[PDB]
């Protein structure tokens, strides 16, 4: 994986070539904000339980076919399954939040996720919802001005959604 | 790759576990160290030409016998005398490298994997590379944690020679 | 443990490796959160029965049926009243630890590991620990990076939990 | 294992006690001196290999059957191992000063070494002198008044010495 | 899939052995079961919109408080009430498809896998369902093997449960 | 994997709904012949390296082209593992039998089996005489009039019959 | 491993005879009181997690130097340890129950227990009072004239009494 | 040692998991094979003599070869007939065996282990021990579940020589 | 398969190693020895009418019962006398391709895996091919090395079968 | 794997037959000539590592794309990999050289090459160049009259340019 | 250890086979080597003081500034030569065991093991080793197959530094 | 494991010197009468089933308590491990006499041999004495003046014979 400077070393390094000092006042310009970046990482975290079972409970109830007999999410097997796939993109997408760079979600969870769900019978269109629903609740959550210095986190609140929906967009 | 945030990350990965306080330390760590460590790997930029030249004479004054001996694995002629300033080159942008990313972790995955293996293989003694990275550690000019940061990479790499 | 030195410490192991920039990083951020943790520890452990005792009556008073139904799991007499008394104060206690320690490795090495066997064993609800939780959240009367740093332990046990 | 903080967090969590104020401010101390510690960190770890190699040198030449034919370090593998032996050792007392205490260095290197070296007919005596002067050195280096804000670092000295005396005591 | 048969199939096949007079053994005992849990299965598959509110109210008469505390947990709607009738239609289904089978494959495949994780994040508490349980025990008014097989797997969810 | 009984309930399951009386009816009148199944399982069974045996040496009598030099079948190593396919191949069919149903013989016996002669090399046509073969060979041996009860057990016949086609099926 | 059968079988292999008449009605006569052997079986089983939690809040109860902070059963891995212990115990003493000989208990479980909890620190003596407190249960269980035709089954109980005994003498 | 019980417990075992109605049923199952089981065990002991004698003369019958060459490992000798007569012997107590315990389990581990080495080695043609077995399948007298047992276990030593 | 130069270079191989000079001394040993090997080999095969004739004739003279039972296993008939031939054929045949490999490679690849699976399975007895190949070694007419090594293969197969 | 001998055996094995008299003389005609190839099997293996730095730097200096900054043997640890690579196919040329036979060349070496650096996005045709110059290399070295017996090794050269060609195919 | 001997019968014992005319065949080259190798061996070593000499001047004519240089790694004192001398004796007894063994099993286990990290350690050049050695070919005087064995394990060494 | 030339360069290396020419010449006696040393290898391998077969078989014979029921040789599993034993002695005795040095039979064989024996009961003084009859067939084949070049070889039948009482004593 890579982080927000490891990134830009990396696409430097296959040039042969040092860091501009735009680009390293770029990574500056973002190393200002990391609190901000923490903060979301600890709100995300702090209530990924009932960001999952808040979206989940929702979902199922949006699409009673998936909770139904018969139905990918029936049987408690499964639905721990589902739950846990939940989990585990908030978590990649915590991930990504943190390292200022997509990459670790893009590489572990997300490629090959569509054809994984498409040989499991997995409605991956139901798990963006799901996904959806989990972005929602995380932004509000980050975006809550109680218990916290204000200021603008708008830039940063676009970048999460930015993963949630490569997220999204990678079961689709 | 060895560096505060990818690591924390890969930390709490193989734990399957999000992201807690620990972590954050890290960063606020990595961060903290960042406001001083870009502007050192900045700074060595702006001086790489008056480094390299002054480390690779350096290399020649401590090892006169790289200037004239015949054999690829000297530099005698031009091409030996540019291979020279070239692996110097990538030391430093490799140090620089290491500054921005709070860790060793450019150097190890683009220079130390294999450095044993490639100078053993075209008969490149370590020392010549050893008081290249002296000479720059005395002369880069830094300040404050930019210079004791930077330096430790240079240290490093250093030790990964001897 | 899980506490940025310790882990920083293991990490490096792991790879058979001296402590580089980044551990000392990983330090700087723990010796840094450190002044307001372990001050923040300070306040929770003068605040300790008060809260301990708040905590237990708000349990009491979201779920009465607690004091009310017969059973060994149940605080319906003096015995189960110390008990639930007895695991408020060690919850509140693994928090300062993780104030303490920077981490949530006391809690998860005393009270997270198994937390859920003993619960199903015992037939003791989450709820109610959530409860104490949420009640211990709401009155410590911490700010700053202690409140924060805190309440995300304390957020990390009701997520243990839930 | 344990570093400074965990260490006093076990001690007072087997009695079933919060840390007492005291125990706190002795904490808040040694935060204080953290910078002086991983400045000592930094610089022995920047010198390993000198360390390392000067002291094995002077070692050999003090007892030179250990690198006479038959002796215990004759052979290139044996030498290695030795060379690996050294670096470890010194490696797991930065682990120790790092950590701001010794559980690291005595659980996972030193507890269980002599009997490796009984069984391997290893003369520990030479290893803890060995040792010694790598202390020597370390100490040496971590004193120096060059290139740094200067300052009393004298208790994080004898906290250094403690950790290579523990490590030279385990052999012996 | 646990059930004799199959059991005895894959111990046979684990070895890579034909089937003995052991697993010949094993099936007789299996279909000599059968004819008492096949019947009994048809008496609960028949007694079960009873045997299911009857569970149900049993639970709402035990805890109270599920039919009065508002939160998506609870039955307190008619929402929470049907996901209750629903949940116990489901282990009263899953005990008569252990009968079908002779063992506790289906339940476990279909029920116990993960229930503690359901469970946990859907903050129901296992001991309505003990409750449910104990009770469909009482009133299923079967006897014989049939009753002994019926509460062998009743008392199995029971023990999944605590 | 599935029996007489689980795979109705599996069956079941999926549609969210019990077993009908009618359902259970037949899993009863299955449970009423169990003997007989039994007993067949016990003569295959019993009967195993006459049957794998007498067929293979059919087969080749009828296919000298198998153990001609050069034949799928020459040589002791090939032979031997010829004669294991035949010993497998029963096996997994007197499973099918015992079980009631065909599962473990399709998943764990069957299935890539093809592919697998044809990327050996080996003619499946020729696996599937010795099957057939074998086929004849245990069904003289379950019917056998001598040392037991008698009664009509055609329709398990048929059933053993339909789990050696599908053996035999399955591998050309 | 052994059963009722076998260990006669085994113990008249090793003389080169043939089991007596005698040894063979001995067998015949468990196997005519083998229904209650199983309805024990089966109630000690269906009471498993009541059993054992039964037992553990009463040994924690007569011995709270256990649960205390720095016991060997405080911190709730350690307590889910100590369950599972009990669990264990409990499991393979319905083992030998249903086996008719005690060499599963023996040899699956008891054997190198002591040695074990000596390294670890357990106290064996307070896991022995567990066993005794669940031998008391379950055998109160395996009473119970409710819902079973009556009749003596003393015998078996001392079996059972015994193979606790077993367990709680070899912890210590 | 395969039998019903031990690999009932076994496979309970190797789940981590309490006996259930499945292995309770392999019990039933057993118990009842036993009746017949070790009535027959006690017939053929009392029949031994004969029967070996009988299987004996009816090798020596089939291969008359056996009784005129000279060489350790025929019974042309009277040490050779002794050899022959106890080894029959063998088989019909692993035989009675089998039933006692109601699986191939003695019979495995006191003779099947390693006969092909000892007849590869000592030069016994299976196919003598195959006719002796054929013989005493013909007379021992059996009926029922008695004679279909024992002669599972006969017919699985043939197949253990074939 | 077991040559010499094929089990120097798995060593090689299996070390990630150049073959040094021990992998040149098994090949100088070998091709030493094929020398005669070769030669020999060439003349096994200008025998093989002659011996495989006598060698089945000896094993009829030792076992006159194979040339008079019934059943397919023995050699009563055309059909029986032609399988013993042929069988004998491929064991010289066998030896031919030892000699030329230098090694068991080719009788162990082609004749001694699955052997005792073969003759247990058809009821086929050792000895007779042990004494065919004691015919075949005591009439092959070879001498030096040839006679040696081969025998060395002869006596292997002998050694498989006992 | 097969050597010069087991590969005409395996052929006159498929066909039940004894080698012809001719491949016995074509055989013991190698066998004539087997220092020579011992020879050549001894030199190239004393020159491995020249006969591959040589070819490299002389590839890389042909080729300035592979080794610059974005080129595939750029870095240490790819450079390390290429080094690696070609010293292998050296390696299994002299396997291929000795066993007098190329199927160890083929199955252990080769078999998959190609798509393996397609997946990598190495570029195989220059590893072909590589071989190309090793080749060259190694029958230069082969061919020295100093230090040995003269004679001639024509036919041997010959079978090892097929090798080196057989591993430049592979990869191309 | 690397030689025939020793991997001949550790095949086999990896295989559990006795010796058959393969490992023979390695045991005859061995022995067909070891009359030209011991030969060698003793020439060497009756000549060893001489060669020792000889390849220090060579490798201090070739790279003078060894001559010159102070630190612990040069030879520019007493100390140094001695180190040097003592070095290329190892080296050249190594060549003799070599030799004696029939493979290169002695120099691996008593000085390939390890040679990068000494000499990276240490700072001692390979060059140096490899010219002393490229010498010791050039002036040792052997003949024969005593000689190109010799050689092999020479360029071996300068493999292993190279 | 050593064989006859390593073992003298081990002690050669752990003094640091070259093999003195006295112990060269030795060796060139060793490889002088080589022929014979393989020779009996060749020849007591060729005989290994019959030496084994008929030393265990008179073994019996003297002490039938081994296969009468109970004892240690009786079932078939035994014996066949007591076979198997026997031929392993063979085996490794037959490397000792290939190798020309016993560390591989004392290493890989006999170590701890004598406390197996004992811990399984097996009577050691036994195994010995079928070693003692397996010596006594090995130096008669051996021994055997026909077919072969006559010569002399005293000094390696002593050698044998060595190996064999090695054998002998280090089991009982
Ligand atoms: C280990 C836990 C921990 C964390 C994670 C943490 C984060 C943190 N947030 C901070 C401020 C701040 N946090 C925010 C973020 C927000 N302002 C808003 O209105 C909203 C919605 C957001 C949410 C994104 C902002 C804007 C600041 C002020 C500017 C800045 O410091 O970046 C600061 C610096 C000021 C201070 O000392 O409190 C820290 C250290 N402190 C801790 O102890």
């Amino acid at each position: 994986m890579f982080d927000a400077f490891t990134k830009v070393v990396s696409q430097a390094d296959t040039r042969g070539e040092m860091l501009s000092t735009a680009q390293i006042d770029a990574l500056s310009q973002m190393v200002a904000e990391s609190n901000k970046r923490l903060d979301v990482v600890n709100r995300i975290t702090s209530n990924a339980s009932t960001i999952v079972s808040n979206a989940a409970r929702s979902l199922f109830a949006e699409q009673p076919q998936l909770i139904a007999p018969g139905g990918n999410a029936y049987t408690s097997t499964r639905m721990a399954a589902c739950l846990r796939d939940m989990e585990i993109i908030l978590r990649y997408v915590t991930y990504a939040v943190f390292a200022g760079d997509a990459s670790v979600l893009e590489d572990r969870c997300l490629n090959g996720l569509r054809e994984t769900y498409l040989a499991l019978g997995t409605p991956g269109s139901s798990v963006a919802v799901g996904v959806g629903k989990m972005k929602e609740a995380a932004l509000a959550i980050v975006n809550d001005p109680a218990g916290i210095t204000p200021g603008d986190c708008s830039a940063l609140a676009s970048e999460i959604a930015s993963y949630f929906d490569r997220a999204c967009a990678a079961v689709s | 790759m060895k560096t505060p945030l990818t690591e924390a990350v890969s930390v709490a990965d193989s734990q399957g576990r999000f992201l807690s306080s620990t972590e954050i330390q890290v960063a606020f760590g990595r961060f903290r160290q960042a406001k001083a460590g870009l502007e050192a790997a900045k700074a060595l930029t702006s001086k790489a030409d008056s480094l390299i030249s002054g480390a690779a004479q350096a290399v020649y004054n401590k090892f006169p016998y790289t200037t004239q001996m015949q054999g690829p694995n000297y530099a005698a002629d031009q091409r030996g005398k540019d291979k020279c300033a070239r692996d110097i080159g990538y030391y430093l942008r490799m140090v620089t490298y290491c500054l921005i990313a709070g860790g060793t972790g450019p150097m190890d995955e683009y220079l130390i994997a294999g450095i044993d293996e490639i100078n053993r293989t075209f008969e490149l003694s370590p020392s010549w590379y050893i008081e290249a990275l002296k000479y720059i550690k005395a002369n880069h000019g830094l300040s404050g944690d930019a210079a004791v940061e930077a330096n430790s990479y240079l240290d490093y790499a250093i030790n990964a020679l001897s």
